[PDB]
DNA sequence: GAGAATCCCGGTGCCGAGGCCGCTCAATTGGTCGTAGACAGCTCTAGCACCGCTTAAACGCACGTACGCGCTGTCCCCCGCGTTTTAACCGCCAAGGGGATTACTCCCTAG
DNA sequence: TAGGGAGTAATCCCCTTGGCGGTTAAAACGCGGGGGACAGCGCGTACGTGCGTTTAAGCGGTGCTAGAGCTGTCTACGACCAATTGAGCGGCCTCGGCACCGGGATTCTC
């Protein structure tokens, strides 16, 4: 049959990503991970949806920002592959230890 | 009883594009934006009339907090526009 | 002797009351001038009217006649001074730019 | 299974809105630690305006004032 | 004819220290330390009114602002003192 | 008699008093919340005054400068996160040398 | 030539007060292309300051106070 | 014909400058630098002495704050030496644009 | 093994950091009144829990090819250093121009 | 309807803008040599690509009750006002901590 360039169905991957806004991120994992960290500062805590919706969408463009920030530092990294020590690198240079 | 600035916004879309509707997520972001920077043009005038000794906020004071806060273009415009609307109010004679 | 509003002397359609009403119980000055909410209301209604603006000609380059915050998030950051006054805030459901680097590219 | 209930390619995906293009394989495990302490400094903003508020429920406008704090504002949700 | 707190830090660092000196630009270093955490704390003290519809600042809003501005052994020591001298003082009444 | 003494404080919570009742926050303010605003102001100016005589004691001098001052504020992890966002004057940099940049070996 | 009133030693000044070892020739012209820019964002919030005061001299108070509105609240000069 | 390496009075200098904390920046220059800056907006301005001293101590912490970032970026760079790249990636990182 | 280059130990004005008294406003005490936070009590939205069908997304094993990385060889440009030379800085005198402040007015903003 | 806050203005005195001059750290400039960044080439494996195989997200539907939210009433905390006493600002006075200078011990570098 006809194969691709690795390297090439992954910009059609990418733009197709970047022309959607649908969420990323499954909504009961998430909110099972924030109810299990608001049970750590206070019990018997219920929860609105909304609530939920903010800190989601905080999350990923916080992620978002991270990731472009991570990717142009490791291209200034004379490489193509990003790597933990790049992130380290970004969040030292974005102020947050 | 709840308060918006959706028929002004709404007025405000109609004489520049009368075809044209509005969603409510898009009517509660533009409501959180102008109450962001009413709070931001409220609080920096008030720190500056707090900084100069003054009991009273006037039109000067805000026109200072606009230069301020604005980048430089939209500044004049914003300060054009706000002063043709004030001299046209103070025009009551 | 029944007269309208302080919003059309002004030759404005935002609500000039309600500002002053809101400087006045926001409690930022004891004291509160006169011309002070009418130069506010026109501040507030050019900018509203800007960026609809600039959301009105975004949302006719998509062939539509609502307004998605897609469209308000791109004529957010396809303008440079709104980039510099709305750089810390996040629109609700907008996405990023399309954008890649040059040497990423399948260059050959 | 809770912190690592975020999916692998979920990961994937806000990579590609990110716009990278090699994804390596130890990143995963350093971006849920990432995520949980921005988390951790999030919602112990957010529950402690909650007991403020005499409340053990978290609505919808003490998590926009708790993203309002550090400078990280997020719009819609101010009401 | 300003005022200045500095018989106060003078006298808190003979009650820690009976030999260090200080410097005057040390004092204003801080003087400049001590109105701008007062600016802070006021501030969100003001806000946090704002937000639950009071009108009166107490001693609940504070503690609520120094719980979510200061690091946390800074909170919580901050707490038992300011709760120690709250005790203290309407004890006292 | 003084509202300091009777709280047992060293600062004068008349003066912060005026201070908050006349700078424009709310329209009614409370009684405790001055005397607790105080307890906390000593609070912290104590601590920051014992780290800098601690500086000052280890630098065999008897008198504080700023950079014993910005030496107090940064060896310690929180008040390095308060106080990240101010630049103390003649204060310095704490020193550090990367260890690729340290030559030779061993 | 009274743009270069700051000088290639006094750059090689701040280099080491750095900590690094090699520096290399371009960097001194690089150092003065991000300076007259950043000074100049205080000059754009400080004069209007000193213009909102009928004042015709700035001083201690009002500079501070365009740092503490930019983000940088310093200590020593009063404010 | 005692001549040493290159980098070593480079390192005892950076330790000297570590143990000082005067000021790096000629007075009346920076004045002349400040005065000619300032013309441009409204002209005979005074100026009083604290505030210039007040304006280098901030051009100075400026200075050593961007560099600490841009030394980490030579450093992550796997190089000894600083270029441009690097002082416009911390600004990038950093956010100043 | 030698040599710059430091850390260390002792003598010197000095000048800027500790008392001190004079005293002038600002914190303290008391009283009165009108409302705002506290508490009780009430009506219904909405959040939690659970069952079940559908299925699209996710896990896992397999392999194949760039790409990260190890080594290398070379221009070459920063680096340490001697020599001019140029403006920075300290001591100082003199002006005058602009900030602080006192003082009465009246209008316009609070109610 | 009231009253007090900008506002105008004049006066004093303080600092800061120019102008000296000498001298002196200190920048500018040219020069030899040595590691560093430069491109280039090979070794292998880690990431992407794929199909089989779960699985547990999503819809959606229902059942129940905590708790948001609103209303009523109250009284005690706090704004406001008048008299008062003391304490913290300031001007002035006096001296020893620290920088500065000089000269020998001591540690890296070559």
């Amino acid at each position: 049959p006809h194969r691709y360039k690795p390297g090439t169905v992954a910009l059609r991957e990418i733009r197709r990503f970047q022309k959607s806004t649908e969420l990323l991120i499954r909504k009961l994992p998430f909110q099972r991970l924030v109810r299990e960290i608001a049970q750590d500062f206070k019990t018997d805590l219920r929860f609105q949806s909304s609530a939920i919706g903010a800190l989601q969408e905080s999350v990923e463009a916080y992620l978002v920002s991270l990731f472009e920030d991570t990717n142009l530092a490791a291209i200034h990294a004379k490489r193509v592959t990003i790597q933990k020590k790049d992130i380290k690198l970004a969040r030292r240079l974005r102020g947050e230890r | 009883r709840k308060e918006t600035y959706s028929s002004y916004i709404y007025k405000v879309l109609k004489q520049t594009h009368p075809d044209t509707g509005i969603s409510q997520k898009s009517m509660s972001i533009l409501n959180s934006f102008v109450n962001d920077i009413f709070e931001r043009i409220a609080t920096e005038a008030s720190k500056l009339a707090a900084y100069n000794k003054k009991s009273t906020i006037s039109a000067r004071e805000i026109q200072t907090a606009v230069r301020l806060i604005l980048p430089g273009e939209l500044a004049k415009h914003a300060v054009s526009e706000g002063t043709r609307a004030v001299t046209k109010y103070s025009s009551s004679t | 002797k029944a007269s309208q509003s302080r919003s059309a002397k002004a030759g404005l359609t935002f609500p000039v009351g309600r500002v002053h009403r809101l400087l006045r119980r926001g409690n930022y000055a004891q004291r509160i001038g006169s011309g002070a909410p009418v130069y506010l209301t026109a501040v507030l209604e050019y900018l509203a009217a800007e960026i609809l603006e600039l959301a009105g000609n975004a949302a006719r380059d998509n062939k539509k006649t609502r307004i998605i915050p897609r469209h308000l998030q791109l004529a957010i950051r396809n303008d440079d001074e709104l980039n510099k006054l709305l750089g810390n805030v996040t629109i609700a459901q907008g996405g990023v730019l399309p954008n890649i680097h040059q040497n990423l590219l399948p260059k050959k | 299974d809770n912190i690592q209930g975020i999916t692998k390619p979920a990961i994937r995906r806000l990579a590609r809105r990110g716009g990278v293009k090699r994804i390596s394989g130890l990143i995963y495990e350093e971006t849920r630690g990432v995520l949980k302490v921005f988390l951790e400094n999030v919602i112990r903003d957010a529950v402690t305006y909650t007991e403020h508020a005499k409340r053990k429920t978290v609505t919808a406008m003490d998590v926009v004032y708790a993203l309002k704090r550090q400078g990280r504002t997020l719009y819609g949700f101010g009401g």
